[PDB]
């Protein structure tokens, strides 16, 4: 019950998703062949949240893998935990999008979206009680930015009441990996602000800092980054799967984290994160976990909360803990940093405590923060977008696929309005 | 003969209920099942069957199905009747509107039927015990929905509710002020007496008096379990001066809209430091009036008492009770309102409180539970209304509530009603 | 001394009969054959032979020969008399005309003869029990053909029939409205009391109260088997207040054309959840009047009761029966028609219901079967007539019926008769 | 009892029939030599429905194989399960029909039809209770279209009351395999609408989709297609041969499936159909079987039901199942797709449940749907027929064999009327 259906997109989503399903399968005792060999029976009670059952103990993830190119999934199915997925769920075309939002959304993905929906509806209709849709993609690419937002609009129009949460990789400020990022980001964001309930903004540059600074990793592959993203995606959906002293459903977070309809962009975090040599110098207790959760150096988004104020916050703990400690620490954080929390919200923290921790850890915690400092990210993209758009830097690649320059102006105006709205609610009462 | 129907709503009520029914089963020799080993007053809470199985007279209801699903897998899986445990599709998501208008409508007709099948099975109906959270979700909407349904089907029957009132500083949800006011507005006219407790207040007690730096929710519930046992001990056991659930309504509620007593339980003492305490009647009676021992973080001396119920247990002499109350009446710091010269209702029971194995409380000889109605709680309502006013002024989270069956106006009506109640508490506290 | 001739028509009747005669053989110590191991009241259903073999007093008739052919190969192959099992060449193919006019004419003279050889072998004839389907085929045409033949050969002898009435939503045939109305028009004047059951209603009961998500037809039949055992328990066993099959006619049928009672059986409870139930007389009696336990998906409270027969079994005290019925009479929601102040016929039997091994019902101590005639069934007839009106307006399937012995006019006459019956139910339900 | 006599025709019927008798013989334990070696005795109880008995346990199918050319049957008798048939039942001429309906019906088959009837009457008269005649042919050929309809008229005139069901292969819309298909189809249909009770329209193109999409078969021979047709032909005649919780005789289906006399064209289906690699990702339960039964991609006819409305439907299940599930699923389908079902029929589903499933399967189901969308098929043929007929494209081959142009006009008018009738009953009441 309260089933979640996972949607992929592009190379980023498919790579992140493949790691998410390896982590989830690990905490539920699911072998790469699909059989269950867990020890605790609790991990099997709510296994229906992500997995469908079959004969012989085989469990099939409720995942839909889609890309405009099959090279990425062929890697997915060939790699570990790739044979787990249902073959019919690999929906793909032949000609990929050239990192342009127009092709993925209007031309290339348009003719393939129907094939995906026919799999989504079939997956959704098998759920006793559908909780929501989970999408992993990237705003800087073409498939994820274009097709991922096309799917979002299609599903929202078909399942208006269900919760839709997106874990989107955002372009980094320091260095880019695609020359047309401002166009893909601006156009993709124009869709997200209207057709999703809670977007978890992350960027690789921030995860590079975490691996370099905290984990002291000298050879951080994309597998290491994707594991970090996987852990936070597992954290926000643990109450649905395990019991605890205080539960938090996805809609429970959205209600507590989204004051206004359009301010639904979150910057996640995780704890504990320690190197292999620094593990023997740590207490591993609630007071320190809460300390690094709010540390700006331990957040998976570029924007620093110190530059703005927290509208709201969520702290989904895991492992058996003293509820007294948890509340005292959250209150302690609230008192010290009273300047960092918006004042017209008397309480800015939503708490939850799951009983079962991730494998190999006695304790854990996932941080979710809706901060007005996120306005920096969108404002930075606006500056890049308007720079290129001022002299038709690359439009012909977009307008030739069916787009129009008017849509470019509308997307920029909408993003600027959102930045204005985030700034407006950063000021105190009256 | 006597009976009490226990309705447990939400995660708080269900988890509080787990402690209550672990205590009751222990107070009656029950063996974690309906069986009693090879023990006669249980009839007030436990229905009996020819098999020798005793069935708790309680209803567990939740829109979420994780907490109740844990009971069905717990040690008390074979105690409750499976149809008593009612679970829904999707929780209320900290939203009052979902609990009251959209999801509650699909379960209320089911829980109310099981209540009916219990009400008609009682030789005589005495009242209802409601356990729920004030933070929100099921506890705020479903309860106010259920309370209105019980008020019509059963009319004048007593309806007592145990609420986990929001703490002043500590908070676990961001929209508590919305849920707290909305449920209160819809429960003032349908509730008889609401006993308040705060997580923060019990957190202070659990470390300040019990020597524990790591209280879980199990510890708080076990403390609340003792209180309810004391309140219902008169029905369950014999005593010198008994008290019935219908007596609280008149003794504690001077006016229909002012029915929010505090709660206290004096001998909350660690086992080790109990060896250095006499634990005599006069001292424990005085502890009840100390701000350091209240189970709600509201200071009594900030206001005036209006009614007090002292429910003693164990080895207690009514002469000592007379003396201790007489001295307390003498103290000037302990101020009672002038229009209530008769300030105390007293109840004495012969059954000492029982200690749960693995618990924290000491094996006390005598104990007292105090239920006091004070004007000091007016401060808490004012604080709560201020938080609501801040959020609502900005319409901080309104769109969630309006879009799930509620309406914009109800926010204004609920708040103004709370303003009237706060005004009423002021009028009651002034004379001439 | 007493007797009951059981005629089982069609696949439904034959398969329902398989459950009935597995229960009767179990209720009498019989050993799946006519033999009784090394047990005296069987005479009502079983004829006896000098060999020690008991022969069921039933007739299995079907135009199809697959279901009966399975009996001849089943475990009860050596129980029934081979000439009792009558099979035809080709089934009626869901067509009333084939069952009544073309194929029935070639078998009716054969089944009627075997009935004759049974009627004259009885010390005293009491009535006929007819099991058949209402969906159509043999159950709709052959029965109405057989019913008219029994009405003349035996005249005033009681004729009780158990019909699998079509469900409101669930359906397995496309032409049920044609068959349902056509058979009803030809059975109103030849039937005494028709007990109705719906597959959908029992499907709800089998999962809602018995905890089974996979009911087969065997499960439904075993539930119907209990009902018929209760109806005929008075003849088969001793009791405090017995009732005879000829008593139902006058007790339940106020008017000749209104003879369609519903059916109920209260203690339909899973074995596991029975451990948490007292199963006292007052509670099971109240369950009979709940829409959640009716065996026909028609809500009683949509109409007014007109007659009720409460057939208790097992450990039952007539004082409790008096009290429970008195309280039910008090309830305003349970509305009886004004012109029937005397609303209840009561029957009490000392034999507890027996549980079939491999079955689903619990080993209950006492049980009650309720047979209620209500105006609510008027809604079902109106719904059925609407479906017939839609199809007939287009002549959707008429060509099949007209071309196999029937005629166009009979469609109009059958429907108008149903209109009159629906009108009659309205007149009965109104006073002054 | 309730015996069925099987008639072949042309190369299509003879090839389909040879596979049908291999499948039927498999579920009855009949060896290719005619001996019985089955395990369950139930498969032998009703073996008389298709087989006649002989000395030594030999069972002889009640089949009549006819073609105007012996090349096809010589393949039949030379192949497996070919020696099973009675040699006297191979009735054939020397000069075949040149894919023209006129030659098979008036000239070549006319002189050979009497030889076939003398075998049909001899076969029929040996039946204790004759249920009906089963004909397999093709409307696009010359023998099947011409002679098959000539036999139909002859038998209907000789056995007016018996049920006659035809499993006819219909020309595909995409590509043809005979230039004169519109003439053969139109003329053959002119006979079917008047002289048969229930025609099961199928086309190869649809079966190509099923093999390509569902079964993921890369080398689909005609043997694979014929197996699919065999399974549905076995399904509709399982109640006659095995017991079940709820039986459905051939006349039981015809009554429930044919509202009006001329609307007796059905489009069958089958389930489950899964590839060899996708079998371990399926539950194999009633809810999913009913789901793909009504899927337009799993139907053996080109016409898509979404373009019209279902007049009626039948669902002949096989295997031991929960009757509650079956009724709930059929009701569930009825509620969701209420737009797809005609409204002046309150219930549009006829259900049946046989107890014995096909070999190697725990569960199965056969779908039969009378849909107004079939009007597309006949309308498409009408467009092709009138195109050729407008300028005497190939008439001289037909008029030279004894036909006349008047018959061509009559056939087209009759087909157009049937299309009109199907369209007329697609509109709601009043
Ligand atoms: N004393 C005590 N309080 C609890 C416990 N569990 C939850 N609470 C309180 O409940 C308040 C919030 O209401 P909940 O009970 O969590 O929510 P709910 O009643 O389940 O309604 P939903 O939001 O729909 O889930 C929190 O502020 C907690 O203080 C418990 O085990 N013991
Ligand atoms: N309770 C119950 N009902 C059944 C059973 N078998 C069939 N039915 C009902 O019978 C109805 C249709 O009438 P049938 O009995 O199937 O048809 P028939 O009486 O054999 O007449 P023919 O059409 O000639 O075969 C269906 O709608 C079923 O609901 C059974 O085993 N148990
Ligand atoms: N963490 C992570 N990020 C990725 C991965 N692959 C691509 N990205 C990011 O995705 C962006 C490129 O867009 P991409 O998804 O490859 O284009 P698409 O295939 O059309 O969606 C860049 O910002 C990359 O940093 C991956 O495997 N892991
Ligand atoms: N499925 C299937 N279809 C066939 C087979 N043989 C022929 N057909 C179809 O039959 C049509 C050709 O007509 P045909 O039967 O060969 O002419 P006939 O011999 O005079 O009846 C074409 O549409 C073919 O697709 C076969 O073995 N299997
Ligand atoms: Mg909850
Ligand atoms: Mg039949």
């Amino acid at each position: 019950m309260r089933e979640i259906v996972h949607l992929q997109a592009g190379q980023c989503g498919n790579q992140i998703g493949a790691k998410f399903w390896e982590v989830i399968s690990d905490e539920h005792g699911i072998d790469p062949t699909g059989a269950y060999h867990g020890d605790s029976d609790l991990q099997l009670e709510r296994i229906n949240v992500y997995y469908n059952e079959a004969t012989g103990g085989k469990y099939v993830p409720r995942a839909v893998l889609v890309d405009l190119e099959p090279g990425t999934m062929d890697s997915v199915r060939s790699g570990p935990f790739g044979q787990i997925f249902r073959p019919d769920n690999f929906v793909f075309g032949q000609s990929g999008a050239g990192n342009n939002w127009a092709k993925g959304h209007y031309t290339e993905g348009a003719e393939l979206v129907d094939s995906v929906l026919d799999v989504v509806r079939k997956e959704a209709e098998s759920c006793d009680c559908l909780q929501g849709f989970q999408l992993t993609h990237s705003l800087g690419g073409g498939t994820g930015s274009g097709m991922g937002t096309l799917l979002i609009s299609k599903i929202r129009e078909e399942y208006p009441d269900r919760i839709m949460n997106t874990f989107s990789v955002v372009p980094s400020p320091k260095v880019s990996d695609t020359v047309v990022e401002p166009y893909n980001a601006t156009l993709s964001v124009h869709q997200l602000v209207e057709n999703t309930d809670e977007t978890y903004c992350i960027d690789n540059e921030a995860l590079y800092d975490i691996c370099f600074r905290t984990l002291k990793l000298t050879t951080p592959t994309y597998g290491d980054l994707n594991h970090l993203v996987s852990a936070t995606m597992s954290g926000v959906t643990t109450c649905l799967r395990f019991p605890g002293q205080l539960n938090a459903d996805l809609r429970k977070l959205a209600v507590n984290m989204v004051p206004f309809p359009r301010l639904h962009f979150f910057m996640p975090g995780f704890a504990p994160l320690t190197s292999r040599g620094s593990q023997q110098y740590r207490a591993l207790t609630v007071p320190e976990l809460t300390q690094q959760m709010f540390d700006a150096k331990n957040m998976m988004a570029a924007c620093d909360p110190r530059h703005g104020r927290y509208l709201t916050v969520a702290a989904i703990f895991r492992g058996r803990m003293s509820m007294k400690e948890v509340d005292e620490q959250m209150l302690n954080v609230q008192n010290k940093n009273s300047s960092y929390f918006v004042e017209w919200i008397p309480n800015n923290v939503k708490t939850a405590v799951c009983d079962i921790p991730p494998r190999g850890l006695k304790m854990s915690a996932t941080f979710i923060g809706n901060s007005t400092a996120i306005q920096e990210l969108f404002k930075r993209i606006s500056e890049q977008f308007t720079a290129m758009f001022r002299r038709k830097a690359f439009l012909h690649w977009y307008t030739g696929e069916g787009m129009d320059e008017m849509e470019f102006t509308e997307a920029e105006s909408n993003m600027n309005d959102l930045v204005s709205e985030y700034q407006q609610y950063q000021d105190a009462t009256a | 003969m006597r009976e009490c129907i226990s309705v447990h709503i939400g995660q708080a009520g269900v988890q509080m209920g787990n402690a209550c029914w672990e205590l009751y089963c222990l107070e009656h020799g029950i063996q974690q099942d309906g069986i009693i080993p090879d023990d006669s007053s249980f009839g007030t809470f436990f229905s009996e069957t020819g098999s020798g199985k005793h069935v708790p007279r309680a209803v567990f209801v939740d829109l979420e199905q994780t907490v109740i699903g844990e009971i069905r897998t717990g040690h008390y899986r074979s105690l409750f009747h499976p149809e008593q445990l009612i679970t829904g599709k999707e929780d209320a998501a900290n939203n009052y509107a979902r609990g009251h208008y959209t999801i509650g409508k699909e379960i209320v007709d089911s829980v109310l039927d099981r209540v009916r099948k219990m009400a008609d099975q009682c030789s005589g109906l005495q009242g209802f015990l409601i356990f729920h959270s004030f933070g929100g979700g099921t506890g705020s909407g479903f309860t106010s929905l259920l309370m209105e349904r019980l008020s019509v089907d059963y009319g004048k029957k007593s309806k007592l509710e145990f609420s986990v009132y929001p703490a002043p500083q500590i908070s676990t949800a961001v929209v508590e002020p919305y849920n707290s006011i909305l449920t209160t507005h819809t429960t003032l006219e349908h509730s008889d007496c609401a006993f308040m407790v705060d997580n923060e207040a019990i957190y202070d007690i659990c470390n300040r008096n019990l020597d524990i730096e790591r209280p879980t929710y199990t510890n708080l519930n076990r403390l609340i379990g003792q209180i309810v046992s004391s309140i219902t001990a008169s029905l369950r056991f014999d005593g010198a001066l008994n008290v019935d659930l219908t007596e609280f309504q008149t003794n504690l509620v001077p006016y229909p809209r002012i029915h929010f007593p505090l709660v206290t339980y004096s001998p909350i003492i660690s086992a080790e430091k109990a060896y250095h305490e006499q634990l005599s009647v006069p001292e424990i009676t005085n502890a009840c009036f100390e701000y350091s021992n209240q189970m709600v973080k509201c200071d009594p001396r900030r206001g005036k008492y209006m009614a007090c119920c002292l429910l003693y247990r164990g080895d207690v002499v009514p002469k000592d009770v007379n003396a201790a109350i007489a001295t307390i009446k003498t103290r000037k710091s302990i101020q009672f309102v002038d229009w209530c010269p008769t300030g105390f209702k007293v109840g004495i029971n012969y059954q000492p409180p029982t200690a749960v194995p693995g618990g924290d409380l000491a094996k006390v000889q005598r104990a007292v539970c105090m239920l006091s109605n004070t004007t000091a709680i007016a401060e808490a309502w004012a604080r709560l209304d201020h938080k609501f006013d801040l959020m609502y002024s900005k319409r901080a989270f309104v769109h969630w509530y309006v879009g799930e069956g509620m309406e914009e106006g109800e926010f204004s009506e609920a708040r103004e009603d709370m303003a009237a109640l706060e005004k009423d508490y002021e009028e009651v506290g002034t004379e001439s």
